[PDB]
């Protein structure tokens, strides 16, 4: 836990060989409150994310964590919600740049790599902070099948089985842990299941939101009111 | 680019970086100048004289063209980059006058080039102080002197560098029209104001003389060696 | 951006920040590096936080060119700058000389780069420490690229968590005489040393270098030598 | 100390400056919109600090654009300055499309702009909160609000300055849903007389404007004698 | 044209085991002959030379460029340029000026640093490559050199034999040119020597 | 920024640049490099820090590079910052001959990168290099030269100088046993090893700890060459002899 | 059309030009000096287009003396002729090219005398003997015919008159006076001017 | 530490501030402005005896109408100097005439303020700016903030305010250039530390119909007896 | 103490100390009054003296036939104001040949001034502003300040103790508008005399006055011409 000079203010090493700024915004993205579940299928990949709205005059439409990067990729943020909505910018951006210069649909772990890259610029220079959140994306790859990415503050990225974000992530990854070591309606119901179990919580269907990518139909979708109803009926 | 201002106003009136760089001139090797009839006396003390070194290589005296030389005092490596900046300048004035710069032209250049760096962002004032002479067009004697403010004067005699104070001091009192009379007796009054501070004097001190129409016409061991047996 | 250095003498005569950077070298995973007769092997210990992690979705081993392979030890998203520069240094290089990089240029383009980031405006020095191979000219290279920007050849290293006792092991069983398939089992056997629990053909990476070119090791064959 | 710049995180993930930027809204006078079924009205407390000033200075409500109405609150030249970046993207979205900007989008493109602040330390975030409000046939009424981290929501009514709770309790009792731009401008107004505080800020003028089925997609200042019924009947409830 | 402005012809033959390359010494402007002894020929490495015909400004800059860029590679690389290397070198030298190019067309000539292969390759003024397996040649007398080429080389041929057939190849390409001559220098690259000879030639 | 800003540049209460003072600290522990001028040639002798059994053999050197066809230099310090250096050299060398067509004078060789380097020390807020580099070479005005150049962008000519750790001992050695031009490049090579014998602390000199290259004129060209093991055993011999 | 002409001996060079300025039909100067003093051993004689002459000559001459006070001895002729050569090729491919011939003549201390044509696109070659202008298709096979290499420096002015005398008998052009100088080990000589 | 664009809690840019201190520092230079010109006199604190006294200058010609004291920072003068010169020259070669000593005031005080982080900090020095144009005999001050006023008398330098004292009681309206002269060289023997000769101090007028004049030697000796 | 060196620091509190800090720097500079009519604006500023030699500093400075101004606080930085006013309007009337509208021009201040108050290095203009103009709309009086903010005022006074004039000036607006030019400029006069301590007054060399109207252009009127506003003051 050794300090020195402004090791603790800008993204220098410390004399452990640590970054404290970029550990500081890993805490930056507990600070909404919020947990997210992506979990892989056999022939489809699901995100389901909390959906708070405690305010009343808020226009619930408009209160979402998931977006869509391109027709077939989806993905869930977590964190600070400036600092998503910028990354969900830039990733929109990245997919599209690619589309018109390489003549096809950027892969999901090439689009993660793309955003995983530009936030480690913001760990290595120290006129500008890290973003205090978190991307999960989905999506179909022609040959692998659906995918599952995530990528952090730290510029870290990785593909997932299953995998989790928020202030309940570690109780997540512990669940799904079990779980993992499945049909579309098997794979949802284990997404929700993970939420509600550590979050203590039994789910009314607009208090959660969910997105769904499969083989049959790649397109990103986000899942309505009464569709996801049908899912809570099923699993209570 | 960093432009980040290094010359500041301190709450006295001082520019602290200015006051630093006269620090560094401080100790710096002396160098004396002296006027006189018809030719420049420049005294600079040697200090390191090792056995192993070629002496030729480290030499204070310069030439800035072929009718003015310099001395200095202070940063070395400064020093240097601020000879090479003059050169140019010289240059340039033969090519667009088509005649040779006076001394006073030439110290104005340098010491606006001094004042340049106290006022600049991203950069700290020239660490050194100099002492310039030669002989103008028709062919009268010049001393000026430049410091790392950017401020020049002109003097009858002056030193520079460690101890300047003391053979400033004692220039006073031994700078007349006598002691400047021949150009044997203006290499009298150098040695002696050097001879205040300089170790060992004798070996420890390098010599140099402008004459009229006449180039940098450095001194030797035996011919300071003459000079230095008869004191 | 800030124009002014990060890095910085010490009164010692240290740059610090170039030694922080190697303690978070340090700290990383272990990595081996042994030249073998006719080839040159690259070993890390990839032990996942999970069951979750795909294993499949990540590399450690990277080409950079046809006989070039790497790997580091330290911050995995500052190795993945340096992999991405040392494929467009390898094919600057092509292009102006129609010929396949030689290691030794290619590890000393690298390391130019590295030595940039410990004196240039606003910046850190990387966090990784690199260790490449390469085959040119019927001969195979092993080099080592710090944080510092500074550069050797080796015959057999080790870098990382306890690298200091995978070095003395290194030397008590490395002989010049080794073949490829004898360099790559005692690589393993020296990632064996500082393991953890029980090595699989999952929590490792093997990257070997050959006439043939560079490649990783596929879990199938790893699997095999383990 | 761990708030002296934007693009620094604390020990516990938090960036103190943008955080002391929202101060600066909470010190402003309220300012609401409330989004009903035909349009959007917005509504002022703008206090008056000196008798020698002119009706109509300072004012806190601006036009973006045709159908785009402003309301801000805070440090009022910051808020210039962003109603200018936001009549500037308007303009620019017309030029390039052909067609008025829709007000989501709009809302977005400024909320990111605002985020730009919130980075380095070579700039600091902006000091104030401000609302859109819209009308259009095709998209119906819509209402966002930004503030200075840059997050922007679709609010049904939203409420911004030193009362805002207050004011938030206010219009949660009112059906905006199936209300109409008319009867929802004396309402408004009936909200912001009674946030108004008498022993502190004495004296205030109330600012009108609103957007809707009423102005055909116009954004415009409350036509006078309709806001003299506002106003008397404000007074009459409190 | 320009590339006719100072004459000049430069041509390259391979042997067996050994390379030869050969120039006119004529420096002239237009019509009007200025030197005899200007040199088209420049040393490359031990067993490696460049030739270079077209406007003599633009000879002497390429040669110096390149000078310049083989003495860095060779202090960098620490080891002798292949004449293969050196052929992609000079060709992105050239293809630099794409729009603007320097008026030379080179001749690469000599054995590779460990196997003492023999190269010979010719490019144009963008440069563009011409590796060839019996003779390459460039100039203002260029359809003479073929035809002289075409007709003499011969497969295999040993250093006394080749150096005769690249000499009359010169010799007689070079007098039905107006604007070259004035002497012929030759240059055979053999494993273990170099042999530089000058021909009696035409002065007119 | 100005929070952070270092501030490599400036000057200091008593006139003093601390950035030069503590590059020329770091220095001053690296390995020992010694240069001697004789009346046939020049030599470069520097001890080698990379010592390991493991360690891989495949370059040139270690310190000594060349610059030009009749320059050579060694280096002490920052080992990248060196890399940065020497590369530098070599390009100004070249663009010299591109300009001239005729090598650079080795005294303005030096002067160039000296003027580098004291841009460094006075504008840009960059921390200096961290090196100290001797230079040997041959040219057509004052044949064989020794030059030593320093961080703070000074150099000097020597007949015999040291730099590095224990170069203070190394000079104090050197001023009693070199004679000024009665020196050979056999007797300047015996000398080299007496000095870098007493410098060094680890008894046996040994082969393998250091590295020595040599400049001469051979049929009118500069030859430089790195001694090899064989010949730098024999030379070890012979001050046990000695 | 303005005349240069330099014949290098074994241990000098002999330099001349012709002194007149034209301004279209009539000479305004008719003791014009086309030569330049780069240093104490080296002489530039220019020719060519009105202006540009004595810009680069002035630029040359100021650069070669900037070197001589920055190390303290003189650039060789060799290196002089290609510093001048690199400078006007430089300037070849750009907005402001330089169209001037040139001689460059010059001593050096170990390579003794040197004597370099340069044309108007940088082309740079040793020789002999060499002329600029109009003139050197009148004089060129003159001295092709007379010089040796062995020849001294009196013969070598009588070979410079047989070229001059041609040029009053065959040039269309009025050149009646010439500017002679000869650089040698003791540096740069005024000779006697040759006038007709 | 602050930046040199720093605000203090009082209002004031600290480095103007202290800059101002430094004018304090310096000689003190006398401007007066009477009916038949304007004289300035400036005391030119020789520190040794070996220095030449022709050497400073701390008067000196903008223009043939407009003379110029300077004191404080005299290296950082030279810079505004030369821009006051180049500024009635480009004046002259525009409008085919001379530019007043107002405007010439004016455009020299614009440089003040142009510093941050180019200047990297304000002049050390202050102003006199004595001349004729079409108004008369005109006095002009300018400081270190930019600011810059007309005056009928002015001192400044080390020590300005005894020198104004003595200056506003001997000042009055009808006041003859000779009268100013000789008051303006009392006031600056009673300020000056050494004693007032003919070669320690300077001394120039600018009358209508008459040039920029630097009083010589002689001319000194006669009005200082 | 951490938090007042930077333009760019937020303090705790939500407030910015290098801005209140440039507002100082208007309260110490001599008073100023501005005023206006139905048909005419008004602008009165004490003329301060440093020395009992020296001229008095000027204050009112003409923009524009129809714009006219008053400054406070720091000389440099008016200058670079009123200089940067002034090609605004030569603007508007090379490109549309008519004159710029007055809340235009103070629009394009207030931006212009509120960049350097989110710039890091950068300082606030610490002058204030009193801007008297006349168009379509009518006279204006307008104020501006170092933060960025403008108004629109019936009258006004900043400066040095004008918080006086200010009171004296909100008692007596209510007959500001039917008020002739000459009455209304003595309105001005006595607001400002307020500002002074007891002793002074207001004389011809410390009062300068500038107007500007419905049917005149702005007019600045110094030491003598000031006399018949003065005269037949009680």
């Amino acid at each position: 836990g050794s300090s020195a000079g402004f090791d603790r203010h800008i993204t220098i090493f410390s004399p452990e060989g640590r970054l404290y700024q970029v550990e500081y915004a890993f805490k930056a993205i507990n600070q909404g409150g919020l947990t997210s579940v992506a979990v892989r299928g056999k022939d489809c990949a699901v995100i389901v994310t909390q959906k708070k709205v405690p305010d009343k005059l808020l226009d619930s439409s408009t209160v979402t964590h998931l977006f869509k990067i391109t027709e077939n990729i989806g993905c869930v943020m977590t964190g600070m919600t400036a600092d998503s909505r910028s990354q969900v910018q830039r990733a929109r951006y990245e997919a599209a740049n690619w589309k018109y210069k390489y003549g096809y649909e950027i892969p999901v772990d090439m689009l993660c790599k793309r955003i995983a890259d530009i936030s480690q610029v913001y760990t290595q220079n120290a006129e500008m902070r890290p973003l205090g959140c978190c991307m999960i994306l989905i999506g179909i790859d022609e040959e692998q099948g659906p995918q599952v990415y995530k990528c952090d503050p730290a510029g870290y990225y990785c593909g997932f089985k299953a995998t989790a974000a928020g202030v309940k992530q570690t109780e997540s990854t512990s669940f799904l842990e079990k779980k993992v070591k499945w049909t579309f309606e098997q794979t949802v119901e284990t997404a929700i299941t993970c939420l509600s179990t550590v979050l203590s919580i039994d789910f009314k269907p607009s208090e959660i939101e969910v997105g769904v990518v499969t083989v049959e139909n790649p397109k990103f979708r986000i899942l309505s009111e009464a569709e996801i109803d049908a899912h809570l009926v099923a699993l209570a | 680019s960093y432009d980040r201002a290094i010359t500041v106003f301190s709450p006295d009136g001082h520019l602290f970086q200015v006051e630093y760089a006269q620090e560094a001139v401080k100790k710096g090797s002396t160098a004396v100048g002296v006027r006189g009839k018809d030719i420049v006396v420049l005294g600079v003390e040697k200090k390191s004289v090792a056995k192993l070194q070629d002496e030729r290589t480290v030499r204070k005296i310069c030439a800035l063209d072929d009718n003015v030389c310099m001395a200095f005092a202070g940063l070395t490596a400064d020093a240097r980059i601020v000879i090479n900046r003059a050169r140019v300048e010289c240059q340039s004035h033969r090519l667009t006058v088509e005649d040779p710069v006076t001394v006073e032209y030439i110290t104005r250049y340098i010491a606006s080039l001094k004042q340049r760096y106290t006022q600049s962002n991203g950069r700290r004032p020239f660490g050194i102080s100099a002492l310039i002479v030669g002989f103008d067009f028709d062919g009268t004697p010049r001393l000026y002197q430049t410091d790392p403010s950017g401020t020049y004067h002109a003097w009858k005699a002056n030193a520079i560098g460690r101890g300047a104070k003391s053979v400033r001091e004692f220039l006073e009192k031994n700078y007349t029209d006598e002691a400047i009379e021949t150009d044997d007796l203006t290499i009298k009054l150098v040695i002696k104001a050097l001879l205040e501070v300089v170790q060992s004097g004798g070996k420890n001190i390098e010599l140099a003389v402008m004459r009229r129409d006449q180039p940098l016409k450095i001194l030797n061991p035996e011919e300071i060696e003459k000079y230095v047996a008869e004191i | 951006g800030y124009s002014f250095s990060l890095t910085t003498f010490s009164p010692s005569g240290k740059l610090v920040q170039i030694e922080y950077a190697l303690a978070a070298v340090a700290g990383g995973a272990p990595s081996v590096g042994i030249k073998a007769a006719n080839g040159v092997v690259l070993a890390t210990e990839k032990k996942q936080k999970s069951i979750l992690y795909d294993e499949r979705s990540v590399h450690k081993v990277e080409p950079i060119t046809k006989h070039i392979g790497l790997v580091y030890s330290g911050m995995g998203p500052d190795y993945r700058v340096l992999v991405h520069r040392a494929r467009k240094l390898a094919q600057q290089y092509y292009l102006v000389y129609q010929e396949p990089i030689p290691t030794a240029q290619l590890v000393q383009r690298v390391a130019s780069v590295m030595q940039e980031y410990t004196q240039s405006g606003g910046v850190r020095p990387f966090g990784v420490s690199l260790l490449i191979c390469g085959w040119n000219e019927g001969r195979p290279y092993l080099f080592q690229s710090d944080p510092s920007g500074a550069y050797f050849a080796w015959k057999a290293t080790a870098m990382g968590k306890n690298y200091v006792n995978g070095k003395t092991f290194l030397e008590k069983r490395y002989n010049e005489d080794l073949e490829l398939e004898d360099a790559i089992h005692t690589a393993i056997l020296t990632l064996k040393e500082s393991f953890e629990g029980q090595m699989t053909e999952d929590n490792i990476e093997v990257g070997i270098c050959n006439e043939a070119g560079f490649r990783r090791l596929t879990p199938t064959e790893v699997k095999d030598y383990l | 100390g761990y708030d002296l710049s934007a693009s620094t995180f604390s020990p516990d993930g938090r960036v103190f400056q943008v955080e002391y930027a929202m101060k600066a809204v909470e010190n402003s006078s309220t300012a609401i919109g409330i989004r009903c079924k035909d349009g959007v009205v917005f509504g002022v407390e703008k206090l008056v600090l000196s008798k020698l000033y002119e009706e109509g200075s300072n004012k806190r409500l601006f036009n973006v654009d045709r159908h785009v109405g402003m309301a801000v609150a805070g440090l009022l030249a910051d808020a210039r300055s962003l109603a200018d970046i936001a009549r500037e993207e308007a303009s620019n979205f017309r030029s390039n499309f052909g067609y008025n900007i829709p007000l989501k989008h709009l809302a977005d493109r400024v909320a990111m702009y605002v985020h730009a602040y919130t980075l380095y330390s070579a700039v600091r975030p902006f000091g104030c909160s401000f609302m859109l409000g819209s009308y259009s046939v095709n998209d119906g009424a819509q209402l966002y609000m930004i503030d200075p981290s840059g997050v922007s929501y679709g609010y049904w009514g939203c409420a911004i300055g030193k009362a805002r709770q207050a004011a938030k309790t206010e219009i949660e009792k009112l059906q905006m849903k199936e209300m109409t731009c008319r009867d929802i401008v004396k309402e408004v107004a009936k909200i912001i007389y009674i946030v108004h505080d008498e022993v502190k800020d004495k004296a205030f003028e109330l600012e009108l404007s609103w957007v809707g089925e009423i102005t055909k997609g116009r954004h415009e200042i409350v036509p006078k004698d309709i806001r003299e019924e506002a106003e008397k009947y404000a007074k009459e409830s409190l | 044209s320009i590339m006719s402005y100072n004459g000049g012809a430069v041509m390259a033959m391979k042997g067996k085991n050994c390379v030869a390359i050969a120039a006119d010494r004529r420096f002239g402007i237009q019509a009007q002959m200025v030197t005899t002894d200007f040199q088209k020929i420049f040393p490359m490495g031990d067993r490696l030379y460049i030739g270079l015909a077209g406007l003599a400004t633009d000879v002497q800059t390429v040669a110096q460029r390149l000078k310049f860029r083989l003495n860095l590679y060779e202090l960098k690389e620490g080891r002798q340029i292949k004449p293969y290397t050196l052929m992609s070198m000079v060709a992105n030298l050239l293809y630099e000026k794409r729009f603007g190019p320097y008026y030379t067309e080179p001749v690469i000539a000599g054995l590779d640093p460990k196997t003492f292969k023999p190269f010979i390759c010719s490019l144009d003024l963008i440069g563009c490559p011409m590796v060839t397996d019996d003779f390459v040649v460039s100039g203002t007398c260029s359809e003479q050199m073929y035809g002289m080429c075409e007709s003499l080389w011969e497969p295999n041929m040993d250093p006394e034999h080749l150096f005769e057939t690249i000499s009359q190849a010169m010799l007689n390409a070079v007098d039905r040119d107006a604007v070259s001559g004035m002497g012929v220098i030759v240059h055979i690259i053999e494993k273990d020597k170099i042999t530089t000879r000058t021909l009696k030639a035409r002065m007119d | 920024s100005r929070r952070y800003d270092s501030r490599t540049t400036i000057f200091s209460p008593e006139g003093r640049l601390y950035q030069v003072e503590y590059a020329m600290e770091a220095i001053g522990h690296a390995g020992t490099c010694l240069g001697i001028l004789a009346n046939d040639g020049v030599l470069l002798a520097a001890e080698r820090r990379n010592i390991h059994k493991l360690l891989d053999e495949v370059f040139f050197s270690e310190k000594i590079y060349k610059l030009n066809e009749d320059m050579a230099c060694s280096v002490a310090g920052i080992t990248s910052d060196a890399n940065v250096l020497t590369n530098e050299l070599r390009l100004i060398a070249q663009r010299y001959l591109l300009q001239y067509q005729e090598p650079i004078p080795c005294e303005q060789l030096v002067t160039a990168l000296c003027d580098i380097k004291q841009a460094y020390t006075q504008f840009g807020g960059k921390r200096p290099f961290g090196v100290s580099l001797l230079y040997i070479g041959w040219d057509k005005h004052y044949g064989f030269q020794l030059y030593q150049s320093d961080p703070s962008g000074n150099y000097g000519g020597w007949k015999a100088t040291c730099i590095g750790n224990n170069s203070a001992a190394a000079v104090s050695m050197l001023k009693q046993d070199y004679k000024e031009g009665e020196m050979t490049l056999k007797s300047a090579l015996a000398l080299a090893i007496k000095v870098l014998n007493k410098t060094m602390d680890v008894s046996k000199l040994s082969a393998e700890k250091v590295e020595i290259a040599t400049l001469t004129r051979e049929n009118g060209k500069t030859v430089i060459r790195v001694l090899k093991q064989k010949e730098v055993e024999q030379l070890i011999k012979n001050h046990e002899e000695e | 059309m303005e005349y240069l002409i330099g014949i290098q001996g074994p241990d000098y060079v002999l330099v001349a030009s012709d002194q007149v300025a034209a301004s279209s039909i009539v000479q305004m100067k008719d003791d014009h000096d086309k030569m330049f003093k780069m240093s104490e051993k080296i002489l530039l004689l220019c020719v060519g287009e009105a202006g540009d002459t004595v810009q680069f000559a002035e630029y040359i001459q100021k650069n070669v003396q900037l070197y001589k006070m920055r190390n303290g001895y003189e650039l060789s002729p060799t290196a002089a002729a290609n510093f001048t050569r690199r400078n006007l090729a430089d300037c070849l491919r750009s907005r402001t090219p330089y169209h001037v011939n040139l001689l460059l003549a010059g001593y050096d201390e170990h390579e003794g005398p040197a004597l370099y044509y340069m044309d108007y696109l940088a082309a740079l070659a040793k020789a002999p003997f060499a002329a600029h202008g109009y003139g050197a298709f009148l004089t060129l096979s003159i001295l092709d015919r007379y010089y040796t290499p062995t020849i001294s420096r009196e013969r070598a002015v009588e070979l410079l008159r047989k070229c001059l005398e041609e040029l009053q008998k065959r040039f269309i052009l009025n050149l009646p006076t010439f500017s002679v100088r000869i650089i040698d080990k003791n540096g740069i000589h005024d000779l006697d001017n040759i006038s007709f | 530490d602050r930046g040199v664009n720093t605000f203090s809690p009082e209002g004031r840019l600290f480095q103007v501030e202290y800059a101002i201190e430094a004018i304090k520092l310096g000689s003190t230079a006398i401007g007066i402005q009477t009916s038949e010109g304007v004289c300035l006199a400036v005391e030119k604190r020789i520190t040794s005896p070996l220095m030449e006294p022709s050497s400073i200058e701390k008067i000196v010609e903008i223009d043939a109408h407009i003379g110029c004291a300077m004191s404080g920072l005299i290296a950082d003068a030279k810079t505004l100097i030369d821009k006051a010169r180049v500024e009635t020259q480009n004046h002259w070669f525009t409008y085919n005439e001379t530019m007043t000593v107002e405007s010439v005031t004016q455009a020299v005080s614009n440089l003040a303020l142009q510093f941050g982080e180019a200047m990297s900090r304000p002049f050390g020095v202050a102003l006199l700016f004595g001349g004729v144009d079409e108004k008369g005999p005109q006095l002009f001050h300018m400081d270190p903030s930019g600011t810059f006023v007309q005056c009928d008398a002015r001192a400044i330098g080390s020590a300005s305010e005894g020198a104004q004292s003595s200056l506003q009681e001997v000042y009055h309206k009808s006041m003859t250039l000779k009268e100013a002269i000789k008051s303006s060289l009392i006031i600056l023997k009673q300020v000056m530390e050494e004693k007032l000769n003919a070669t320690n101090i300077e001394l120039a007028t600018v009358q209508p119909g008459q040039n920029f004049h630097m009083f010589t030697k002689e001319e000194l000796e006669e009005v200082i007896k | 103490n951490q938090y007042d060196n930077d333009v760019t620091v937020w303090s705790p509190q939500g407030r910015i100390h290098q801005i209140e800090y440039a507002m100082e720097a208007v309260k110490q500079g001599s008073a100023t009054v501005g005023l206006k009519s139905k048909t005419h604006a008004v602008l009165v500023a004490l003329k301060r003296a440093q020395s009992e030699l020296a001229a008095h500093q000027k204050k009112i400075l003409h923009v524009d036939n129809h714009i006219g101004i008053s400054i406070a606080g720091l000389t440099a930085d008016a200058r670079l104001l009123c200089n940067f006013m002034r090609q605004e309007c030569l603007d508007s009337r090379f490109v549309f040949d008519r004159p710029l509208p007055v809340s235009r021009l103070v629009s394009l201040i207030g931006s212009k001034t509120q960049i350097p108050t989110q710039r890091y290095g950068r300082r606030p203009y610490g002058v204030g502003l009193l801007i008297a103009g006349y168009d379509d709309m009518g006279p204006h009086i307008f104020q501006t300040c170092p933060s960025a903010n403008y108004f629109d005022c019936r009258a006004m006074s900043i400066g040095a103790r004008s918080q006086s004039a200010r009171t004296y000036l909100e008692r007596h607006m209510s007959g500001f508008m039917e008020c002739n030019l000459n009455e209304l400029v003595k309105h001005g006069l006595r607001a400002l005399r307020e500002t002074l301590p007891a002793e002074q007054d207001l004389t011809t060399k410390n009062v300068s006055i500038g107007i500007v109207g419905k049917d005149l252009e702005f007019t600045i009127y110094d030491d003598d011409d000031v006399s018949p506003f003065l005269e037949g003051l009680e």
